[PDB]
RNA sequence: GGAUUUUUGGAGCAGGGAGAUGGAAUAGGAGCUUGCUCCGUCCACUCCACGCAUCGACCUGGUAUUGCAGUACCUCCAGGAACGGUGC
């Protein structure tokens, strides 16, 4: 088993994605596979030095992620 | 005529792509900008070709920028030869053609008729050698295109001048 | 699983830009299916002008996002 | 599948990645180190071989030169980690 | 799944392993995802290397690109399809 | 007749000659300066070929903008806030339109981007020192009447006129 | 599986593309030799390296690892891939 | 037509004599990795012998003893004994 | 169940079904991707109105040549060569009545008429 | 199916020195607000070693070409560096 796996418990979730190239965004993602392919939506983000841009439906990428948080109403072991 | 309209008589020191935007601005009105073929090689310099959504905005803005300065020359524009690669890829009603071809192409000779709003038919008249009448579905279109027509090159051997059949 | 195209390339001359900014004078002599291109009379090109002769450098395709072509082959 | 799974259990508990094995079943505030220089502090709720991990009571710190550079410090209770942008997972930090 | 399948043949802006964005109106996906980017562009910072100079971008296009999958950051919409 | 963002949208967006994003609407003699922005920061040129509007005005926002096509229009004047909402802007060709008098060339000069125009078959055009007047109020123009701007030209339009 | 990426590799190799590789590294020529891997042979092409003195050079082994992008033949825009 | 000399083959060689060479690196040209290598394996992660970090501007020398350098910033390297 | 309707609104039973075949569904493309249950019904459709419209509207009209032919580039290559042999087998005065002029030398009717009343035959 | 070509990452970081040179209205600390002294983030001018070279586009005037073809980019001399990344 893989966390890979416990990521795959998100849809509709309520995350927060601090990405590759010193990114950091609010995102309820569209759909994510097995490959941490996690494709973002309404989701304000700032990489380094940056502004609160806005993306509708974006695709948020798997090995150029850093960070990950998922929702407080997110039961741990329920999700791995 | 052609859609493809060669433009050119203009200065060298001036750029390919200064000249596109140049040619843009003042093409975007007598025509439409389709895409210009441009190339500054030795073989070919100072000159370039827009090619127009019609082949009657091309002779138009060949026919008003009859000589229109710009770039260190006054810009002579007409009709090409042929058309570009894009579009390739894609007074009376009735007129006498004198210096009518007994060699032309009835393909060429349609899209000549047709240059004005949709010609009727082109007749070439084959007895006696060297006569046509054509009719166009709109008599001032017949009459526009005949009258600047009137000395028109077509295989420049010769001038193919269209005046209205007479009674 | 696929070999490279050096074939009509071998046993023949490239300078090739490797990580580092580097560059590898040398004779196309051996690889790999890993593409890890092996160049004797191979000499190092540094960032300033100076060069060494290397011997013989099996030179990884892990770095080398570049080599051009000293004849037609 | 089964015993590929048995034999898991055992490459992350026997092998390398003790220390998270040891914050996952001792329930430890594991120090993951990142290769770009963000220090998060907190628990393993998840792991696995690439060094995955999820982390519970998270909390990032870095040094942020306005100078002379400061903890930038932040504590998300709950986020996950890949094992890419980790140099490190070290079970035990002085604090 | 296989979610930009959705909202291909639009002009989208692709991020890259610098951090432009390139609006191509992107064709489709793989299983490393090398981006074919059709009347695609791309925009950079032109770091003024100051203040006092403002910060702009220099327009370049390559056309139909061929974007190796080491390259997306993201992939966003810039533009709808024509 | 109203033009809407139907002939906005519906509108192409896409390579120019010189290789730059435009959006043309030729073809519906559109008065009506409205519902643009919806170009949706995809776009750099805007078109009206075949229009009819009463004069220059009536453009959104647009920092991006690098053509714009105002010719065979009904261009009378010339409208305040055009800098601001193109910044980028080099490139505002309006030909075969009908400015009359210098007076329609007031905020011809705010611009700090202008290099690349023209309004050429207007009446402005054959008057004296017109072209004085625009080598005096245009700084950073390079394209003006499809020929190089003069040092000498605007050491005259500079020092005629004090 | 197999890649249409790769059917627009096969589609771009053998004429005038322009790839852009890592530190800048961007060649502007017969791009005559790419193989689904990517390491593309360019032909009689001219590569910047960034440098913006943007030299000529023949038969170049330009990786595709390195490479950020690549124009290809803009007359396949009605490709089989996307169609 | 002509047959495949390995980067492995080469590696062997080195190996087999026990030779000194010094070695590349990744985005950074300026060291260099001065030593033996002692074995290998299928993998080609060089493993070393009382080596040391040789640097260009630098100037000095910082020795390991029987180091294992990683496998992929390696480049290639010069046989200096 | 899906059953089909009788007289008195009930299923039909199940050897009956069979026996009608509903279960085989014929893809009307004429018909906006109509798709028809039952053979003869299907048959029948193509004198129903929805393929009349539908033929109306492709722009050839509602005749049998075509009943049974349901995809619509195979309707239109159809309807050209039909289109072709109609035009063939229609004798048109223009072209075949033919008129020699007085100078020995024949034109057709048309050009006889056309240069006779634009002032010379 | 996280090991030399793409998705379990080599990413992060910092802008060379100084002059009784200066701006922080609404924003820094202490000397317990104002006045004034020293202190740990930039830009404008000037001194070095316009941070150093290449090339590309352009502004300047002179200067060669009148020519048909689908473009990385096509004159030559000279100035200036308004702009880009490549080696230190």
């Amino acid at each position: 088993m893989k966390l890979v796996r416990f990521l795959m418990k998100l849809s509709h979730e309520t995350v927060t994605i601090e990405l590759k190239n010193g990114t950091q965004v609010h995102g309820t993602i569209t759909g994510v596979d097995v490959s941490m392919n996690t494709h973002l939506k309404a989701v304000k983000m700032t990489l380094k030095n940056r502004e609160p841009v806005q993306l509708e439906t974006l695709s948020i990428r798997g090995n150029n992620i850093r960070y990950f948080i998922l929702p407080d109403s997110l039961p741990l072991d329920t999700l791995l | 005529p052609n859609h493809t309209i060669y433009i050119n008589n203009m200065n060298d020191k001036i750029k390919k792509e200064e000249l596109k935007r140049s040619l843009y601005a003042l093409f975007s009105q007598f025509g439409h900008v389709v895409d210009i073929v441009a190339l500054k090689t030795m073989k070919m310099r100072g000159q370039a070709f827009v090619i127009f959504k019609e082949l009657g905005s091309s002779t138009n803005a060949l026919r008003q920028l009859q000589g229109f300065p710009f770039y260190g020359k006054p810009m002579r524009i007409q009709y090409a030869k042929t058309d570009s690669d894009i579009i390739s890829k894609m007074p009376n009603y009735i007129l006498f053609l004198n210096n009518l071809p007994e060699e032309t192409n009835e393909m060429m000779l349609s899209m000549l008729f047709n240059q004005f709003p949709g010609f009727k038919e082109v007749r070439l008249v084959p007895g006696r050698h060297d006569i046509a009448f054509v009719e166009f579905e709109n008599d001032g279109q017949a009459g526009a295109a005949r009258d600047a027509l009137q000395g028109f090159k077509i295989t420049p051997s010769h001038a193919m001048k269209i005046t209205y059949a007479k009674k | 699983a696929h070999p490279p195209e050096l074939k009509k390339f071998m046993d023949k001359k490239l300078s090739l830009k490797l990580n580092g900014g580097r560059h590898v004078q040398g004779i196309l002599r051996g690889f790999d299916p890993f593409m890890n291109l092996v160049i004797d009379e191979c000499v190092e090109m540094a960032t300033s002008g100076q060069q060494n002769n290397i011997g013989m450098v099996v030179i990884r395709g892990n770095s080398i996002i570049m080599l051009e072509a000293l004849e037609r082959v | 599948p089964e015993e590929l799974q048995k034999r898991e259990e055992e490459e992350f508990n026997t092998g390398p990645l003790s220390v998270l094995t040891q914050s996952v079943k001792n329930n430890t505030q594991v120090l993951i180190n990142c290769r770009n220089n963000k220090k998060l502090l907190g628990r393993v709720k998840a792991f696995d071989r690439h060094c995955n991990m999820v982390l519970e009571n998270v909390k990032e710190m870095w040094t942020e030169v306005p100078s002379k550079p400061v903890n930038k410090d932040r504590y998300i209770s709950k986020m996950f980690l890949r094992g890419d942008s980790v140099i490190v997972v070290l079970r035990n930090p002085l604090i | 799944s296989s979610k930009m399948l959705q909202h291909i043949d639009y002009r989208m802006r692709c991020i890259l392993q610098d951090g432009r964005i390139f609006i191509g109106t992107f064709k489709a996906f793989d299983k490393h995802m090398n981006l074919i980017l059709c009347d695609c562009d791309e925009f950079r910072k032109i770091k003024p290397k100051n203040s006092k100079q403002a910060e702009r971008e220099e327009k370049r296009v390559l056309g139909l690109v061929l974007l190796r999958g080491e390259n997306l950051v993201s992939m966003t919409v810039e533009g709808p399809p024509p | 007749v109203k033009l809407t963002a139907e002939l906005i949208e519906q509108a192409a967006q896409y390579t120019n000659a010189v290789r730059d994003r435009e959006l043309d609407l030729r073809g519906y003699k559109i008065p009506v300066i409205e519902n643009l922005g919806a170009t949706l920061d995809q776009f750099d040129a805007i078109d009206f070929s075949d229009n009819e509007i009463r004069k220059l005005d009536g453009f959104p926002l647009l920092r991006r903008l690098k053509t714009l096509l105002v010719n065979n229009n009904r261009i009378c004047r010339i409208g305040e806030g055009l800098d601001q909402a193109l910044p980028c802007l080099t490139e505002l060709i309006l030909t075969n339109n009908s400015l009359v008098e210098l007076g329609d060339l007031d905020p011809l000069a705010s611009l700090k981007s202008l290099t690349y125009l023209s309004i050429l078959r207007n009446p402005v055009t054959n008057k004296k020192h017109y072209r004085l007047y625009v080598i005096y109020k245009v700084p950073q123009v390079r394209v003006l009447d499809f020929q190089k701007v003069k040092l000498k030209e605007r050491q005259e339009a500079e020092k005629m006129f004090k | 599986s197999i890649g249409v990426p790769i059917k627009v590799l096969h589609e771009a190799e053998g004429h005038i593309v322009t790839c852009e590789t890592n530190t800048g590294e961007v060649y502007r020529g017969k791009l005559i030799e790419a193989e689904d891997n990517m390491n593309c042979q360019m032909s009689n092409i001219t590569v910047t390296y960034r440098d913006g003195r943007v030299a000529q050079l023949e038969q170049v082994y330009i990786r595709g690892s390195k490479i950020r992008f690549l124009i290809l033949p803009d007359m396949l825009k009605n490709a089989p891939m996307l169609k | 037509q002509k047959v495949m000399v390995q980067p492995i083959n080469l590696i062997f060689r080195y190996l087999q004599n026990r030779s000194r060479i010094q070695v590349w690196l990744y985005e950074q040209v300026n060291m260099r990795i001065e030593g033996c290598i002692i074995g290998f394996d299928e993998y080609m992660n060089l493993v070393l012998d009382d080596a040391e970090e040789i640097h260009s501007k630098t100037k000095s020398r910082k020795q390991l003893g029987r180091i294992m350098l990683k496998g992929d910033n390696i480049t290639l390297l010069q046989s200096v004994s | 169940k899906n059953l089909p309707l009788g007289w008195d609104g009930k299923p039909i039973p199940y050897w009956l079904y069979k026996l009608h075949g509903l279960n085989i569904n014929y893809n009307c493309e004429i018909c906006g991707n109509y798709t028809y249950r039952g053979p003869k019904a299907f048959q029948r459709h193509f004198a129903e109105w929805r393929h009349a419209h539908g033929m109306r509207c492709l722009g050839i009209p509602n005749t049998a040549h075509f009943a049974n032919v349901t995809q619509i580039e195979d309707a239109v290559s159809l309807w050209a060569k039909l289109k072709l042999q109609k035009a063939s087998e229609r004798w048109q005065p223009d072209t075949e009545e033919e008129y020699e002029d007085s100078s020995g030398n024949v034109v057709n009717k048309k050009t006889y008429e056309d240069l006779k009343r634009q002032g010379l035959l």
